[PDB]
């Protein structure tokens, strides 16, 4: 089977700065990773799927790409509303996993 | 447009027994997914089921979890026996899709429930 | 023999001329012999009921005469011979014509033309049936005339070649 | 006779398809309730359409039928040829047999339920029957022609049994065609296991 | 009818001449009729795609018109009819030509010659394809000329016999 | 047009093989991941090449499928015709089904192991597929032509399911040939039990 | 040469049916106790008529033979083609096999009881044999011709095994005809279950 | 090519004339080529052993040359090709002739006539065998003369048409 | 011309065990029938059997009655276990025939035995 | 399943009078009813089968007809010898029943 | 050229357990034979085995003797359970061949071991 | 099944004399008998097989024939080295037996 690792467990930029969150697979990924945004008290929301698809209601601030074993989530300007927790999602036939989760933080 | 919704209770022993009622749109076109999030942890997958009651499970729960479907009420209920201190998590019910055609393919969970909190105190 | 029979025998010629049907082969009849031209025509026909039956009858003649089966009918002989004796298209065709309510051949009676002089004959064609009975000549008099025209045409072509040779 | 073109007499032949019994099976029909297949000048099969049954159970012990070899080989070949030619034979509870002592009696249950909902059992069994007794079968079933797929009769059972040779032919001339017609296309309309 | 169709019908003649393909049988076309000589040729051909399709189309016409199936397609009709309607050698041949990378017939378009006067036509021959597309005339212009020579030869033979008769 | 010999116009016909739907199944292809077989103007089958599966077990309950008769007979006939045409189908663990309620979904597992060691499962399944959807199948599999015996694709599963009629044809003209091609030669390349 | 009509020399061709080995099986006969089928320039089958046996039991584990896939596919295809061509094979105790390791050895027991009561086992097995090795088989069995239905030999066993390629042909020219002859008419003379 | 081979190939013409059998195809012989008239005759023959073998040999030539099988013989190619390559009636016919004790074809040697001038040849016919050996010419000298008469007739017909055209 | 005949005894307990020996004409062409007539009652059917030992029974006796045939002696014997006070009847053995062809069809019992009286005192 | 009912349980005419005994089925009768004559101390005798067939040794005095659910036994003149008990018989595939029985009586 | 050789021991009870190691030439072309010769007696056959482990045995030893083959070491070992006073014999391991072709046919044992002496004292 | 009997249990000639040892079967022998020579302390040696084949290393002194049920071993001159024990061997499909054994003895 395969696993995912997200190296930047904690990342801190002020709002308005551009930032990325990397994600690595143990094997060439069967399929492509999806990204989820999670808030402290709600439910996960699909942010990006298929590495680069932004779905519908997700703003243009969020984009991404990846292939092989190396994927990345890009937030173009870090709006204050986006400083929460992100997760990688990977599905194999009848099996799926998640990354550890990475968090964004506002500093002053 | 669509909203999934379930039910549950705090459950000190016995079996978890959570239920999810599906909205009225396209029950048979998606993989029904159960996930879990214990406090202090990231997201975990429990298992998945389709309308033919074909299932897959997280191997660590193989001996305790059985996911069922009843299409005559678009309702599928999670089942986790021998519930314990390690299962004190927020449970979610979500609709998933996998585009297994040509290349690149993809998978995601789009419509999510609000989250059911279960503890064992 | 000269008709290159797709049969277990190589010599289907009992007498010069075509294949003959004897007293035991015909109902309420004695011996009826056809010329070799008419019989030879079936060498290349893939849509003819009469010669489909000639193949079964000749096969049976040889099967009885040359090899001996001690008991029972030893049915395996026909089971492995038929694909080479019978044009299955014909059975299926007539069966389909029957289910669809049009005249069809049930392999009983055959109609042929016999010239008042020379004795030239045509190949017999199946006398078709419908609704439990044989059709009257009126219903196929057109087919009988086409066959008569074909016999005339062939005789004229023969005379032409005799004149050339 | 009719003198086509003023020079051609129209003449006929009728073939004596009796002399063929030494090499190939011949079938014929007695009235509408009796159809026969002869395998020589000694024995053969009777096929009847009846509103009674002989066998009141659901067993057809084919394995035992072959462990022992008390049956006539040609007669068994014919039963197989008939059976294996039934299209879409998904319901096996409709067939019962008594292969004990070498004797052969095979029943096919043609009962509905639903008739209008055609294509279940009676249709496939009766279509096979119409080929085995072809040319003498046209008066045995009701609604001849009309459709190809909703073949039905007033009778509830098709029963095939072993018998002795007797002339047995009164409605149709003996013919090898029925058997030969089912000899080919032996494996068609077969459902997976 | 005069083409002795190996079909469930006995009267395939809607109008004097050959078998006609009507508005509903052809794509983006109205009525196209062939003469009887060209159609009659298929009576004895065991290697021709066009008339293999004529047999299926005519079979369907009759199957729909004469017998009625209350529900579903009652697929058993085709399952038991095909061995008598289709020359299987042709399907297997074209399939093999496809697996071996040479032009093959997929039974869609057919090419025929139509004389500028008299209106005499030839039997359509399958327009072969390869690598997802139709071949250009250049690749088979030789076959088109052989067919044209055959039409010319037949017309001359017809005139010869008219002169003799 | 081209005036062969100065006197013959070169003209074409294209046959409307749609009017044939009343009597015989027609197949066609949508893109490369979808192939359809219609059995009239109401229903039919979808054949897809996918990298997901619906059924996650090894059962195909054919006995129950026939004890009950909730399925469309033409659709079952087509599934059988497809299945029985797969040569050398020695591995049965590769086939799974859900015949419950009359619904039909059949999966064939095309996964290797070993690809270079061709001729195990995927080859026979895909060769059968190329005939059923013949003429619209040439872009569905990789390495078209080349060999005849090592037919492979990027997809892990062939899934056949029951659907509704819609035009469904965008890559190839509807044609009866695929089905008819597998109608004959039904019993070939069959291993003993 | 013979100058037919004073102008035609009578000349001959003989076909080198060896070059066909790349596409189709070729069979030939060594003396009367050995018959070979080659499936290329590497391997093939030996068919022998013997008065000894290798296998002294009644098992033929075909299910395991296919669960594992250690056998050559062409060789298994040929064994199946031979086996399924045996008419009226009602007695299965007559067949034993050792499909272990991918190795193939199949025995057919030709022993009587009753010889005069022909048509049980040896006849069907030997008739199939005469087609597989046709043209080189005429000296292997006794009473050649005579009947078609009481084919017998002095040998008690027909044993088919896997071997290596060697020329192996001394009594008959290699020919594709035997195999091809049994390729068609694969499903004939089959008893119901 | 002009013989419209019911084969996987469309171009069976290596050189103008009929299909040729080369050094590796014949035993103890070099190259033997037949004219196109004789080969073309098989286009419509449903009862001929020689051209049944030409179809297998040509099939093999193409099967080897164009597609490649990595291991084993990939026997499925012949298993699905034969119904379109071989006229099964011929195998069953010769098998039946063998079981019934009459001369039959075992597809080894073929006899043909070759004219002392022009080089015109006939299609080879199978040299029949019985009781473990080849028949002597005496036993079929009649068949050889019929074939010689047929060659003469065809040459005269050709000359006739040249005179007319 | 033909006459069927059986045997029996008064039988207070155990099993009824009645036997019927068939005459020599056409054993295999008829349905062998057993009937009963208790005093004060009309006729009752017990069951029927043919030569292939194919049987049918009166459902009320399903748990107690088994009818057997032995063709090698043209003899079929009635069997009724747990015989009681309600079985104190005259038993008859008869030959029956059913003309299940075309229409109208028919059925009857023609050759009758004389009657065996069985009581349970 | 089906049953038979015979309404005229007791019927009384002097000898020489004509009389009938009716019999009714609960369902259209599969097949036709047979009638039996029974004497007090003998065995039942087939009187009529197939509604109208008189068999062999039965005198012309006995006849009958019926269809559907309604059948009837006719005795043309009631000979003194015929004043006993009559029964209806009905057979379905592998099942058969009898009516209750009707009796004739001589009165003075 | 070839020489077969085995091993064994004196064995008072339990099982005989004799072993024979085959030379390197043609293991699969011969029938492996075990024979016995008790003092005062002629030769007795015990049983035979081939490379497919197809065997035959002397019926008198059917309940006690099982002969095995292991082709991966060209070694086949005799087995005789419940060994007794009657089994006190010299045992031999030999290679046999049967020419079951045409007529006359024949059989023989050619390469012989030297003989193993087993007693039960 | 079948058995073998060797009648001449003890046979005595001086060396140099010709002698034979007969062997009889209970049934026509399936196959042909083999003969073995055995020495008091060695191992049996194949002497003759198929009734008449002398194999390889066996001297011309030993020959034989037989058919049906009657077989015989011939020693042309009885060399002193040959005065030991002889056995008959018979094999049926998966079954084989031996004769009782006959012995040669030197007398003076
Ligand atoms: C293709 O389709 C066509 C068209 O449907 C079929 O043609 C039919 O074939 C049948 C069978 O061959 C023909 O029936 C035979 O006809 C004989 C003549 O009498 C019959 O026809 C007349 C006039 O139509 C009727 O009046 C008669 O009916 C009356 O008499 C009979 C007597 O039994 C009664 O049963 C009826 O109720 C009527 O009272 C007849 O139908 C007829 O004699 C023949 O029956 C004799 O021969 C058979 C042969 O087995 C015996 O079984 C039978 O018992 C009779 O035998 C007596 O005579 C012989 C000597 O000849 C003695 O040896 C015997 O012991 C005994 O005393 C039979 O009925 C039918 O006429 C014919 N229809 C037409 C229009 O031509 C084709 O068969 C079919 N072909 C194929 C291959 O499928
Ligand atoms: C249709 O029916 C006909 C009629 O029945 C069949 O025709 C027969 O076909 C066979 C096989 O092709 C022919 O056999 C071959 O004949 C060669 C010539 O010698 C043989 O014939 C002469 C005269 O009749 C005999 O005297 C010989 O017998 C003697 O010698 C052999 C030697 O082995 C002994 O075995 C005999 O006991 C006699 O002592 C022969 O029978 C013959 O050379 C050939 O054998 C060689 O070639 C084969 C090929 O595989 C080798 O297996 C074999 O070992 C020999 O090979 C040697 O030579 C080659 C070089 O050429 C070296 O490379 C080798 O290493 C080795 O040294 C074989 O015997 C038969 O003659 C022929 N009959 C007639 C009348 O024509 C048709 O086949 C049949 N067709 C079909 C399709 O079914
Ligand atoms: C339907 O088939 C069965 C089975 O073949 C037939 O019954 C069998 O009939 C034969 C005689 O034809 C019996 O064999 C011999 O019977 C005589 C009688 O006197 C006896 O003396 C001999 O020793 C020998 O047994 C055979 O036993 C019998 N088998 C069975 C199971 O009944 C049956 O007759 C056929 N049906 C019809 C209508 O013919
Ligand atoms: C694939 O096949 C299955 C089985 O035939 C299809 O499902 C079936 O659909 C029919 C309607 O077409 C259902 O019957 C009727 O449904 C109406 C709904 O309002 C109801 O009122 C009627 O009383 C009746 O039940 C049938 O029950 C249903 N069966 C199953 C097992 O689902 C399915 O729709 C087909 N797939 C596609 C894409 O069409
Ligand atoms: C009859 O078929 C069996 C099964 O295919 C043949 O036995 C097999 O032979 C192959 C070699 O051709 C063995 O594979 C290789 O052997 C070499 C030996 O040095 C080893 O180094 C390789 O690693 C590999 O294992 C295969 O294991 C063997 N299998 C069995 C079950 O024996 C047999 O030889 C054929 N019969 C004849 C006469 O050729």
């Amino acid at each position: 089977e395969t696993t995912l690792t997200q190296s930047p467990a904690t990342l801190s930029l002020s709002p308005g700065e551009r930032a990325t969150l990397s994600c690595r697979a143990s094997q060439s990924v069967s399929s492509y990773l999806a990204w989820y945004q999670h808030k402290p008290g709600q439910a996960p929301r699909l942010l990006i799927y298929g590495a680069s698809k932004r779905a519908t209601g997700i703003p243009s601030r969020f984009s991404g790409s990846g292939s092989g074993t190396d994927f990345s989530l890009t937030i173009s300007s870090l709006e204050p509303e986006d400083f929460a927790v992100y997760y990688c999602q990977h599905r194999s036939d009848w099996r799926t996993t998640f990354g550890q989760g990475t968090r964004l933080e506002i500093k002053k | 447009q669509l909203q999934e919704s379930g039910a549950g209770l705090l459950k000190p022993s016995e079996t978890l027994s959570l239920s999810c009622t599906v909205d009225g749109e396209s029950f048979n076109g998606f993989f029904w997914t159960w996930i879990r999030q214990p406090p202090g942890k990231g997201l975990e997958w429990i298992g998945e089921i389709n309308h033919l009651a074909s299932t897959g499970y997280n191997p660590s729960l193989k001996s305790r979890v059985t996911i069922s479907v009843d299409t005559s009420k678009n309702q599928f209920s999670l089942k986790l026996t021998s519930v314990t201190a390690a299962d004190t998590a927020v449970y979610y019910c979500a609709r998933g899709y996998s585009y297994g055609f040509a290349w690149p393919n993809y998978h995601y969970l789009d419509v999510w429930g609000k989250g059911t909190t279960v503890t064992v105190s | 023999g000269t008709f290159t029979w797709t049969l277990s025998d190589s010599e289907g010629k009992d007498t010069p001329g075509g294949y003959c049907l004897t007293r035991w082969m015909l109902i309420e009849a004695e011996l009826k012999c056809f010329g070799n031209t008419a019989v030879a025509k079936c060498n290349e026909k893939h849509d003819e009921e009469f010669c489909d039956m000639l193949r079964l009858f000749d096969f049976n003649k040889q099967a009885i005469q040359r090899l001996k089966a001690p008991a029972q009918m030893s049915i395996q002989l026909i089971n492995k011979a038929v694909n080479a004796l019978i044009n299955d298209q014909l059975i299926m065709k007539n069966h389909l014509r029957d289910i669809m309510c049009i005249p069809y051949c049930n392999y009983s009676k055959y109609w042929y033309l016999n010239h008042t002089t020379t004795g030239r004959t045509s190949l017999p064609k199946c006398w078709l049936v419908s609704n439990g009975s044989y059709l009257n000549e009126t219903h196929f008099s057109d087919d009988i005339e086409q066959q008569a025209d074909n016999m005339i045409t062939e005789m004229l072509q023969k005379e032409y070649m005799e004149r050339q040779g | 006779t009719s003198l086509y073109k003023g020079v051609y007499e129209l003449q006929t032949l009728e073939l004596n398809m009796e002399t063929l019994n030494m090499t190939m099976p011949l079938s014929c029909t007695k009235n509408n309730s009796h159809h026969y297949i002869m395998v020589g000048n000694e024995t053969g099969l009777e096929l009847t359409l009846t509103n009674t049954s002989i066998i009141n159970h659901k067993f057809c012990n084919l394995s035992d039928a072959h462990k022992k070899n008390l049956y006539d080989h040609a007669l068994m070949s014919i039963i197989s040829t008939f059976h294996l030619s039934i299209p879409n034979f998904n319901q096996y509870e409709a067939m019962s047999c008594d292969f004990n002592g070498g004797k052969i009696s095979v029943q096919y249950n043609l009962s509905h339920s639903a008739a209008n909902h055609c294509g279940t059992v009676a249709n496939g069994v009766l279509q096979t029957f119409m080929r085995m007794a072809w040319g003498g079968s046209y008066i045995a079933l009701d609604s001849g022609c009309g459709n190809w797929d909703c073949i039905m009769t007033s009778y509830q059972y098709l029963i095939i049994q072993n018998t002795t040779w007797e002339d047995h032919c009164q409605f149709s001339r003996p013919s090898p065609i029925g058997y030969l017609g089912l000899l080919s296309q032996r494996t068609r309309d077969i459902y997976i296991s």
